[PDB]
Parts: structure tokens; C-alpha cells; sequence
């Protein structure tokens, strides 16, 4: 995240991260046994981190489960990053109390200028690298579809928005991926591309998803 | 043919943090970069063996 802020220990607690060897991808607890993350966040021994703030120390609070399941959206296109979301299945339940607890899904798309809460891990610097250690947050609104594809022409799918300010300065960045974009208290977004981070007229892209809560709820039913 | 094992690590558009090798030139080594995770160009290896078996010598 950057231009953001220190969120402050377990103030989000439906951010999960992903592990395999080392963090790098976010992701959105559901529900006690499931995630949502991009499914370009697919990768070899997930073992899914809850409870996280300072992800290079062991604070007490975590809960580290492996993903038993992976499930892709049938859809996904790896070239365009067409239906950009996965649905993680935990080993075990997770253990909800304040802490580790679910994001509610969508009940309709939210609208252009609803500002929102973006998380992660990701690298704080447009223009180099710094990774932090605690959770970094970010409010942003949710950027006009006719916006959204004037900055990205001929990428932007019905299935994708962009959030954030125009002028850079305040985006989501490399080893967010996967993680939540919350409006009102309801899961609209998975950080998943852009040009670059925080860079003028090149605000974040993220999954919508608002376009997939039925297939979402009937694939975690069926698995 | 241009040699892909001199261009440049790609991380792309995507906004993973996924630790890859790339071969550099410059160095003579295999070296680790960040990744996006989408569009990865050939110069990017998910491990040194695998860097050094298709780059090495470049
Ligand atoms: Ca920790
Ligand atoms: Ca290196
Ligand atoms: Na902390």
C-alpha cells in the first residue's frame, strides 16, 4: 500500500496473508473454512496466516492454516486477468472470536465515489521498494467505469474497477494482491493489477466482486 | 536470435509479491527479483537451478 497508513493490530480482521516461504499475496476470510484472494494468487503449499499484524514476528495472535483446496475461476484468463479471483478452502476452521473474523459479501455493486478501506503487505514505495511489517490501509473511492477505461484502454473487462486518486500518490502495490477492498462493510474488491503503483493517471484495478457472490457461495457449498 | 536470458526481470502488472530468479548478465549469476505474478517474460525462473540450466553462460 502506498500513501496509506498503519491500520493498527488486528483492526482488519478479515485479512488474511499468504504464505509460502514468505508473504506474498493478501486475501479476504469469508467465512471460518474460506478465502478470497486473485487467482493469480495461485501458488504451490498456501498455508493461509490470520491474526496477522507484524508479519515478520510471532505477536500471539496467529492462527496459521493450510489451504486444502484452490479453486480458480473457471473463467480466468492469465493473459487478460479476466474473473481475477480464487476461493481458498482452509485445512481446518479457522478460529473466530475481535481478531480473525469474516468480511460479508456483497449484496450489490457499489457506486462510483464510495470510499473505501483497501489492505495489505504490499511494497509502500511508487518509485522503489519497502515492505512493511505491519498492516499498511488505504481509504480510496471506487473510479467511474468511463475512467477506469480512459486510464487502461482496451483492458477493462466488466469484470474489473478501479479505486484510488488520479493524481498518484495513494494506490495498492506489489504483495497486495488478493487482498480486500471493503465498502460499508462489504467485500466490492481483490487488489489485482495496474500500471505500475500510485502513479498519475493510472489508478489500481480490482476484481468486482459484486459480479460473482453467486458462484462464490455455491462453488464454497460444493467443495 | 536476441538471447531473453539478457533482458532485463519483468515484474508486470499484477500486484503479487512472488520471489523469482532471473538471470544477470552483469553479474554472471543467477539473482532474485520480485515478480507480479502475470505476464512473465523468459528471464524469470522459480528456482537457481532452473535459472542456471537454461541461462547460464549467457
Ligand atoms: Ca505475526
Ligand atoms: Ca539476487
Ligand atoms: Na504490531
Amino acid at each position: 500500500i502506498v500513501g496509506g497508513y498503519t491500520c493498527g493490530a488486528n483492526t482488519v480482521p478479515y485479512q488474511v496473508s499468504l504464505n509460502s516461504g514468505y508473504h506474498f499475496c493478501g486475501g479476504s476470510l469469508i467465512n471460518s473454512q474460506w478465502v478470497v484472494s486473485a487467482a493469480h494468487c495461485y501458488k504451490s503449499g498456501i498455508q493461509v496466516r490470520l491474526g496477522e499484524d507484524n508479519i515478520n514476528v510471532v505477536e500471539g495472535n496467529e492462527q496459521f492454516i493450510s489451504a486444502s483446496k484452490s479453486i480458480v475461476h473457471p473463467s480466468y484468463n492469465s493473459n487478460t486477468l479476466n474473473n481475477d479471483i480464487m476461493l481458498i478452502k482452509l485445512k481446518s476452521a479457522a478460529s473466530l472470536x475481535s481478531r480473525v473474523a469474516s468480511i460479508s459479501l456483497p449484496t450489490s455493486c457499489a457506486s462510483a465515489g464510495t470510499q473505501c478501506l483497501i489492505s495489505g503487505w504490499g511494497n509502500t514505495k511508487s518509485s522503489g521498494t519497502s515492505y512493511p511489517d505491519v498492516l499498511k490501509c488505504l481509504k480510496a473511492p471506487i473510479l467511474s467505469d468511463s475512467s477506469c477505461k480512459s486510464a487502461y484502454p482496451g483492458q477493462i473487462t466488466s469484470n474489473m474497477f478501479c479505486a484510488g486518486y488520479l493524481e498518484g500518490g495513494k494506490d495498492s502495490c506489489q504483495g497486495d494482491s488478493g487482498g480486500p477492498v471493503v465498502c460499508s462493510g462489504k467485500l466490492q474488491g481483490i487488489v489485482s493489477w495496474g500500471s505500475g503503483c500510485a502513479q498519475k493517471n493510472k489508478p489500481g484495478v480490482y476484481t468486482k466482486v459484486c459480479n460473482y457472490v453467486s458462484w462464490i457461495k455455491q462453488t464454497i457449498a460444493s467443495n | 536470435r536476441p538471447d531473453f536470458c539478457l533482458e532485463p526481470p519483468y515484474t508486470g502488472p499484477s500486484k503479487a509479491r512472488i520471489i523469482r530468479y532471473f538471470y544477470n548478465a552483469k553479474a554472471g549469476l543467477c539473482q532474485t527479483f520480485v515478480y507480479g505474478g502475470c505476464r512473465a517474460k523468459r528471464n524469470n525462473f522459480k528456482s537457481a537451478e532452473d535459472c542456471m540450466r537454461t541461462c547460464g553462460g549467457a
